[PDB]
């Protein structure tokens, strides 16, 4: 199928129109980030000619 | 098979045709002795970054 790019709306602007939140919901949204790789070292030596 | 190792006694089993055994590496991991045909780990001798 051709993707939605989300739903559609036409938002309800005018020059004397706001809309203003009556309420409210906390969230708690994770966010994951790498920090450290791996620690890998090697002997090349070893690893080349074992 | 030229090498060097800790040799022990294994506990995985080779099927009766299989004579020894690899890792990933290529490099062998597990062998029969051709006289009595029990099965021996080969470890790495061990070694670290002084
Ligand atoms: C604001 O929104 C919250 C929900 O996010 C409303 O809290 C709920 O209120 C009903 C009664 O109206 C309770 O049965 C629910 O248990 C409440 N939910 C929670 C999570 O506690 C709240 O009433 C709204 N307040 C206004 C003034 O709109
Ligand atoms: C060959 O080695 C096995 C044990 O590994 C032994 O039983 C056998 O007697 C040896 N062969 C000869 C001719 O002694």
């Amino acid at each position: 199928y051709t993707m939605s790019l989300g739903a559609e709306n036409s938002v309800a602007y005018s020059n004397n129109s706001i809309a203003i939140p009556t309420n409210f919901t906390i969230s708690v949204t994770t966010e994951i980030l790498p920090v450290s790789m791996t620690k890998t070292s090697v002997d090349c030596t070893m690893y080349i000619c074992g | 098979l030229t090498g060097t190792g800790v040799l022990t006694e294994s506990n995985k089993k080779f099927l009766p045709f299989q004579q020894f055994g690899r890792d990933i590496a290529d490099t062998t991991d597990a062998v029969r002795d051709p006289q009595t045909l029990e099965i021996l780990d080969i470890t790495p001798c061990s070694f670290g970054g002084v």
